[PDB]
């Protein structure tokens, strides 16, 4: 299918980033799209093959380059808080009826005027409500990442050596917790229900883990609180009959 | 490898002193590549323009090279086209 | 907009339908229109493509009512899945470019048969290692819906669908939460519409 | 009526990339051409009623035949490879299709040809639903073309646009498209021996090019007797035929040169007359 | 009007 790297990144106004696409379809036609919040998709430049870029259609701020059949790259030269979007790379075949275009997962970009901005989560899980388990035998578990910037983050439950999905749900959307700030930081919460039974027994183990995507180990950093790199936050708990 | 079918006519019946088109018809040839020139007495004529390539039910290609001109009693017109297919020119005069 | 999909928000019962509208301006004369979805990770997947010179579109449990003289192409989506839940987008792509051009979409919430209500709200067990309250509205019927918080302090999220797959079992949730010393569960919700019956422990 | 596009393209190894020419014609005229070996190639009017179209016209046939440039150099790529040909030989694929108007102004036929090096390669079949493989190269091809539904993007394509732009181009162009100019006419005769010589049946100046040019003996066809030359055009978009048969002198009064054509209110019958 | 799209071989 197609392929983009990075699935997310922040860079600080000013920085230039290469986002890369690749197609192993035998395709020719490829795009790049962007995505603003709450918008659908724009084109940035529609690449019929290999060949020259045409830079009198790249949009201010861009560059855009066909490496070969496969790669195709879009550049940031000098990045700006408007060009904060999730970009999507695609591509598709021409002739017969099948030409949707297949998109890549994304690179989800947020520009920031300054990477003193940039916090991982804080995750706590907060353990089933006693009332809960007599009201409906059943028994829910919460876990909140609060506080991060930007807002990319990965929650997963994990119970007894395995990445769960059932009984799990997690906001669809992390919220602005202060929105009248663009770079406000975020907070997402996540439920993981089970039956009673299953909580109250000591020997069962919940984590969520929180993959979080912030600056590199290699970046230069002057605050006095710890670098936030891209890290894992976890949280747990033990079930219990009390 | 198909050979090229040449006629060589005007576009109107012609009249000594009166203007006229000279036309060079090269069809039934394959491949694509052709050289066609018109001659007024063995000499060739600039400014010959030709139709846009294009080909018949059986693939093969045709083309219609042509000249304004004004024919005479003594002037000799014909046709030379040079062809893959064909060792040497071949010269077509016009039968009027 | 060059192409304008109607609704926003749609919200729906499991096993109906749905139907979403999409009306589209172009002069070219060949183009397609193209449904896609997308999740909550952001992928965008492909659902079903209408060719501006071909019948009505059908695929699965996803058709298009193609209207080409009103330039209208709504996407309906039979017998809803909880899975169907996600963002849906109109596209058009004009002649041999196919440059998209995008809808802002509409986001599609499929609702559970919610069988035995059974509204609560619970104050979860603190954690030694964060500050926070927290407060849970659960096993509300489908038609409750959750607002946000009228203080600033006060954090409370959208409803949520879960699914205990060993049980067969499906429940709304939503989640409040607050520093604040003075924070309640009895009033974390005070900004939503609840049911009467909503059980507070 | 008919509508059709023809489409040429040339590898050549060492001197460029692939060239691409299409010309498109309504019935036997000519309306459209593009080049790729232009300096900036542009799709050009060939006949003045298209030009009736507005700029947005040129400008996506444009679009259209220089994206056909860069696909048919995949396509003589990908057939070199299907033949384990050289990279140093020069060849040629050939296109031909388009639609036929029936007389309730819907698809009569519609026609889709490809030809590689002058041999025919692979056809859409007559149901539009299914295809023709000349060879087992052809059946890659083939393969390909079914996976991808190429014969339902040429069904609807024959089906609906061809027509709706056929029709519209009949009626944008009626008064030259819709008017036969019938053939001006006349015969000659010239001795070849003594007791021979050759009549010869002309038609001068008609369209469209459909003719039949006709030698009868006492009534009878004279049809493996008669020497035709292929019908050629005059340049101004009219055409010209000839027929001519060897008689004995004597003879000449019991031949007649029989013409049917479109633009004839009854088809015609000519003698020699000295 | 051409076929809007053409397919490789």
């Amino acid at each position: 299918g197609v392929t983009q790297t990075p699935k997310f990144q922040v860079l600080k106004t000013g920085q230039s980033m290469t986002l890369q696409c690749a197609q192993d379809m035998n395709h020719n036609s490829m795009y790049w799209y962007r995505q603003d919040p709450g918008m659908g998709l724009r084109l940035i430049y529609y690449s019929a093959s290999e060949g020259t870029t045409d830079k009198g259609e790249v949009p201010n701020g861009y560059n855009v380059s066909r490496l070969n059949k496969r790669e195709f790259s879009l550049r940031l030269e000098s990045a700006a808080p408007s060009q904060t979007s999730v970009y999507f790379c695609a591509s598709r075949t021409r002739g017969g009826t099948l030409i949707e275009q297949y998109f890549g997962p994304g690179t989800r970009l947020t520009v920031t005027e300054d990477l003193k901005n940039v916090f991982p989560p804080e995750v706590a899980v907060f353990e089933p409500s006693e009332a809960e388990i007599s009201h409906t035998q059943k028994a829910t578990l919460v876990c909140l990442a609060t506080g991060f910037y930007p807002d990319h983050v990965e929650l997963s439950w994990w119970v007894n050596g395995k990445e769960v999905h059932s009984g799990v749900c997690t906001d669809p959307q992390p919220l602005k917790e202060q929105p009248a700030l663009n770079d406000s930081r975020y907070c997402l919460s996540s439920r993981l229900r089970v039956s009673a039974t299953f909580w109250q027994n000591p020997r069962n183990h919940f984590r969520c883990q929180v993959q979080f995507y912030g600056l590199s180990e290699n970046d230069e950093w002057t605050q006095d609180r710890a670098k936030p790199v891209t890290q894992i936050v976890s949280a747990e708990a033990w079930g219990r009959a009390d | 490898q198909r050979t090229p079918k040449i006629q060589v006519y005007s576009r109107h019946p012609a009249e000594n002193g009166k203007s006229n088109f000279l036309n060079c018809y090269v069809s039934g040839f394959h491949p694509s590549d052709i050289e066609v020139d018109l001659l007024k007495n063995g000499e060739r004529i600039e400014k010959v323009e030709h139709s846009d390539l294009s080909f018949s039910k059986d693939w093969s290609f045709y083309l219609l090279y042509y000249t304004e001109f004004t024919p005479t009693e003594k002037d000799e017109y014909a046709c030379r086209v040079n062809h893959v297919t064909l060792s040497q020119p071949k010269i077509v005069k016009w039968d009027r | 907009q060059k192409v304008t999909q109607a609704q926003s928000s749609v919200s729906m019962p499991v096993r109906k339908a749905v139907t979403l509208n999409c009306l589209y301006e172009t002069s070219w004369w060949s183009y397609y229109i193209f449904w896609y979805k997308q999740l909550p990770s952001k992928e965008m997947i492909f659902l079903i493509r209408q060719g501006s010179d071909e019948q009505n579109a059908k695929s699965g449990r996803y058709s298009v009512n193609f209207k080409k003289a009103a330039k209208s192409v709504a996407l309906t989506i039979s017998a809803l899945q909880l899975e169907d839940s996600a963002k849906y987008f109109c596209a058009l792509g004009e002649g041999g470019a196919q440059k998209l051009v995008f809808g802002q979409g509409t986001r599609l919430t499929i609702n559970p048969n919610i069988q035995n209500p059974d509204p609560a709200v619970y104050q979860l067990r603190d954690s030694k290692s964060s500050d926070k309250s927290v407060c849970l509205f659960t096993d509300f019927d489908s038609q409750t819906n959750v607002s946000q918080s009228k203080d600033s302090d006060v954090y409370i999220t959208d409803k949520c669908v879960l699914d205990m797959r060993s049980m067969d079992f499906k429940s709304n949730s939503a989640v409040a939460w607050s520093n604040k010393s003075d924070f309640a569960c009895a009033n974390a919700f005070n900004n939503s519409i609840i049911p009467e019956d909503t059980f507070f422990p | 009526h008919s509508m059709r596009y023809f489409y040429t393209a040339m590898s050549r190894p060492g001197r460029g990339e692939p060239r691409f020419i299409a010309v498109g014609y309504v019935d036997d005229t000519q309306f459209v051409r593009f080049d790729s070996d232009a300096a900036s190639p542009r799709t050009e009017p060939r006949a003045p009623w298209i030009e009736q179209e507005g700029p947005e016209y040129w400008d996506r046939n444009t679009q259209i035949f220089k994206t056909n440039t860069q696909t048919y150099r995949e396509s003589l790529r990908n057939l070199r490879g299907y033949y384990n040909q050289s990279e140093a030989g020069s060849h040629i694929i050939q296109r031909m299709y388009g639609c036929d108007l029936g007389p309730d102004g819907r698809l009569l036929r519609g026609h889709d040809q490809s030809a590689y090096d002058g041999k025919d390669y692979i056809a859409l079949n007559e149901d539009l639903s299914s295809w023709t493989a000349a060879d087992t190269a052809a059946q890659i091809t083939q393969r390909k073309w079914e996976a991808a539904r190429v014969a339902e993007q040429l069904r609807a394509y024959l089906e609906g646009l061809c027509v709706e732009w056929l029709r519209r181009y009949l009626e944008n162009g009626k008064e030259t498209l819709q008017r036969a100019d019938p053939p001006k006419t006349h015969v000659t005769h010239h001795p070849v021996s003594d007791h021979e010589a050759t009549l010869r049946c002309w038609a001068l100046g008609f369209y469209p090019a459909e003719i039949t040019l006709t030698w009868q003996r006492d009534g009878e066809d004279q049809t493996q007797d008669t020497e035709l030359v292929e019908t050629r055009p005059a340049g101004d978009r009219t055409f010209q035929k000839w027929a001519a048969v060897v008689v004995p002198s004597g003879e000449e009064q019991r031949y007649t040169c029989h013409v049917q054509h479109e633009g004839l209110p009854k088809p015609l019958t000519l003698r020699w007359e000295p | 009007v051409p076929l809007t799209e053409d397919a490789e071989l």
